């Protein structure tokens, strides 16, 4: 594994290090399945995942905006006319009960009509806090960005399976305050709890402190 | 007929303006620089070829040598030097020409021969694949025993990074070939000497020892 | 009826396309920002912090892992003879894994640069002696006694005079790919003397070692870990 | 066959023997089937065909960008509403193992999502080496530009045959030091092998010096 | 809104298309180039360099096939006779294939312009005589003795002043579709006199020829062989 | 995100559509004309004799 060969000598360029190009790539947040209720709520959360909440734990106020993608088809690969509906409930609006409540008609919730023989739907939602960044860590006692929700359009019941997964991208970050890196597994999505009972080491190990 | 000296070494050298530069360009900047006068091949009726590799040529000889085997990174061009000593009443033509990143084939001791260069067994194919015949797109010079005895080829260094490790890379490789064999009549001197002299020129080396 | 026509790469979703979409609220007027402290622009400000590697990475440590921070000097150490040992590698496993450089390095792919590592010590004030810190070039042996590690580049560092010393490593360089282009040295610290101490002062000292980037290190390839 | 008529008189442009043209145009360099694993790996090879192998060991040192055309349908013409993905995973990452590895959702390996049924999918890779210069001899003892996976999106397996072929452009040609052309026949990929128990002539032979 | 419309001709992939298409990378910075000597921009430069012709491409050499760089002269043939011919045919079959020239002829279709044969004498110093470099023009007919031969385009080159001579054919042209049309000469060589040499010099001697092209001399259409 | 709509008329082959398509050898420099004695640029020079 170790070559002693091939030393690069030139600098890079520092653009690969900056805050943007850091988070500027899209990734899958969410796979929502809708076999065959009728209707999935989702409501937008950034920290589902290991990875990215490991990324953005790195600092402690982000402000951002965020890019969602809906690639959808069936569950082998699949593709049926099929019309579809993203409703976009913001925070501070009521979610949808049923698949026929009042909530799905509420025109100050957004929604995209979209065929899913279609190239998948493109949503930008803005900075959606009303203090100046979102913060991963408070220390205090009392982060919502909306709640997506998906069903397909039609007052019977369709004969389709749905199965989306949804990409997300970020941009125009600005980051605050730099801090230690997780090195202990996450339990909850909540709290930074850790297991007590043991505890990893940072560095893997050697025998002796001369044997390099 | 004038006389070289660099260094503590002096060569015997006529003064002939027909040099060649490897691609127009001369060795430049991003105690080693004398000459190196190898061992001497014998030139006979049924030889086939020689080649070295640079800089694995000088790798085990003088200051050059340790330098190499102590320092990381290298830089250098070089100034090759190919003389044949022969008479009025001998023939041949031997044709002698760099070539960067000579890489052998199977039909290693065989790939870093060393100071004495090893010998080829298919010079059709240039023991590579490559024909013979196409040799002279690379940069090369003739030597015909009628006219002139003589050679030389200053080669700037080339690769894709300024420096490099000089004790696996070997940078190009300098053939020399009997395109046309060696003749004479019985009673003349039966082995031909061959006579490679290196010079580097500009040399850099930039690793700690 | 303006003639237009679809090449290839119609209706196709790039993962890094950097587009302009819809926005879904026009009518929007988000928070305006205040002047917070502490705004990071780059990657590589922080990278260019001392922080603390974990030399003393013993098996043995594991169950106190408050040891791992500190290396011992002592008393009943001869002189000449070697007291830590460690290759200068940021990317691989070993002890720069507990530093920031460490863990940054493991989310890009290529990185090259000069670092410099500080060494600090924690005896007692009356207390005195000299250390050897050696480094070795890449490609080059570890040095197997101090006379040898003197002829390379090495600092004297005396404790009696000095609490903390500065070595800086000129030039490191990796190329990923399993296997990993790495050129390397290797960090010795030598006793030159043995470790004088009065009555009354203890005879265990110890030594934190702080590693950091210099102003020249870059990284490129971002990539997952 | 030969024909003493039609002689031309006016010199052509210059413009037909530069260094772009000679390279200019795109060709098949992959013809990868997915049979009803589930996944294809294709590391990027130019020396695969022994055609583009003479051309591009003309010379020593190259440098150039890619672009990479999908044409993909089911094994005699057709084509289904099937979903798809193409991973490119750069040098330097791990590639999937299974149908169902991390790496499929890995953020840092940028994949395009088409359909069969759209026009075939345009890609721009750009130069991606260490080096200043990719270089096909090199004489030492230790030229990746990634890697392609390829699968049908979904959690369970799909009904279709699915076979792609992927063509390939090179584009901001620049070359280096040019070389004897080949003239034996290449026996491995990776090393200039020839057989050395029969050398083929380079000229084709005739009876006598004298007859023309 | 603007109102387009869609011509036909979307949603094809010609696969000669000079487009601009998406990075999959584009916040990647690459390597910045440095200076390589010996850069190529044209496939014409390396046209116009001398290459070996083999001339002595007998049925006989291809056992040894070093042999077929080099044609003999000897003591022994007498004077007016003919030593060696070939057309000029850098794209047909022939000795024109071990010639750079002749392999980039293979990819393309047409080519027109002037070439340069050059010969060069290996025998020994002591040696002298004399050859004729005849040159028929195309539609003409071989030469039948070297009375014939002297009234049409020649040089005389006596080894026993020059070591090399060369020879510039005026015109050639291809234009290939199987058939081609094609237009090309002879080149004949003549012994003049006999071969003379001293006691003590070797009785056979051997003549190399080289090839290449001119300054104006260009080729089109793109094909692969 | 330029907003564009499709009229009626697309995707289809009028046969008197004067339009610019795509070469197929785009690298291909064609022969340069030279003067022959003769050129008609219109039909009714030939309806005059």
């Amino acid at each position: 594994n170790l070559i002693e060969t091939r030393c690069v000598l030139n600098h890079h360029s520092t653009q690969e290090t900056a805050i943007g190009n850091f988070f500027s790539r899209a990734g899958l947040v969410s796979i929502i399945t809708m076999p065959t209720d009728g209707y999935v709520n989702w409501d937008i959360d950034l920290m589902g995942y290991a990875q990215l909440r490991r990324k953005c734990e790195l600092f402690t106020y982000m402000r951002f905006d965020a890019e969602f993608t809906f690639v959808v088809a069936k569950p082998n690969g699949v593709l049926v006319p099929q019309l579809l509906q993203y409703m976009y409930v913001p925070p501070g609006a009521p979610k949808p009960t049923s698949r026929d409540s009042f909530a799905w008609q509420t025109a100050t919730n957004p929604s995209v009509f979209v065929k899913m023989t279609d190239p998948p739907a493109q949503v930008s939602v803005p900075f959606m806090s009303p203090a100046s960044a979102y913060q991963w860590f408070y220390d205090g006692y009392p982060n919502m960005m909306g709640t997506f929700s998906i069903r397909t359009v039609g007052t019977e019941k369709s004969p389709h399976s749905i199965t989306l997964r949804v990409y997300m991208r970020i941009k125009h970050v600005r980051a605050w305050i730099p801090r230690p890196l997780r090195n202990q597994p996450y339990l909850f999505k909540t709290n930074p709890n850790y297991k007590g009972n043991d505890i990893k080491c940072t560095s893997t190990s050697r025998d002796k402190i001369t044997t390099l | 007929v004038a006389q070289l000296t660099i260094g503590n070494s002096t060569i015997t050298t006529q003064e002939a303006a027909n040099i060649v530069i490897a691609y127009g360009e001369w060795p430049e900047y991003c105690s080693v620089n004398r000459f190196f006068t190898l061992d001497t091949k014998s030139w006979a009726k049924d030889s086939k070829g020689w080649y070295w590799k640079f800089p694995d040529v000088l790798t085990e000889v003088g200051v050059f040598g340790q330098n190499a085997q102590f320092h990381y990174l290298y830089r250098s061009g070089f100034c090759v030097h190919v003389q044949c000593n022969a008479s009025k009443f001998h023939q041949g033509a031997l044709l002698v020409a760099v070539l960067p990143e000579y890489v052998l084939g199977t039909i290693y001791a065989t790939t870093q021969p060393g100071q004495v260069g090893a010998v080829l067994t298919h010079p059709y194919v240039l023991d590579a694949g490559i024909p013979l015949s196409q040799l002279t797109v690379c940069p090369h010079q003739w030597i015909n025993l009628r006219t002139n005895n003589c050679a030389t080829i200053i080669v700037p260094y080339m690769n894709t990074v300024p420096f490099d490790s000089a004790l696996n890379h070997c940078n190009f490789g300098l053939l020399v070939i009997p395109v046309v064999p060696l003749d004479f009549n019985a009673g003349a001197t039966s082995e031909i000497p061959i006579t490679v002299t290196i010079a580097p020129m500009c040399a850099e080396f930039a690793g700690l020892r | 009826g303006i003639p237009t026509e679809l090449k290839p790469g119609t209706n196709q979703f790039l993962t890094t396309d950097d587009g302009v979409s819809a926005p879904i609220l026009p009518g929007f007027h988000p928070t305006p920002p205040i002047h917070i402290p502490g705004e990071v622009h780059n990657l590589l400000e922080i990278c260019r912090v001392e922080t603390i590697l974990e030399v003393n990475n013993l098996k043995t440590n594991e169950t106190t892992p408050m040891q791992r921070l500190c290396f011992p000097v002592s008393v009943q150490s001869k002189t000449g003879e070697l007291c830590a040992a460690f290759r200068a590698d940021p990317g691989r496993d070993g002890p720069w894994q507990s530093t920031i450089l460490g863990q940054l390095c493991r989310y890009y792919t290529q990185w090259s640069g000069s670092l410099e590592v500080t060494f600090m010590f924690a005896g007692s004030f009356m207390a005195t002696g000299k250390m050897l810190i050696a480094y070795t070039p890449p490609g080059g042996n570890v040095p197997a006694d101090r006379i040898t590690a003197m002829l390379g580049t090495h600092v004297i560092w005396d404790f009696g005079l000095q609490s903390s010393v500065t070595l800086v490593v000129p030039w490191i360089s990796n190329t990923h790919y399993y296997f990993d282009y790495y050129t390397t040295g290797i960090i010795t610290i030598w006793y030159q003397t043995n470790y004088v101490v009065p009555i009354g002062a203890p005879t265990t000292a110890y030594i934190v070692a702080l590693a950091a980037a210099q102003d020249n290190f870059t990284m490129k390839l971002c990539k997952d870990t």
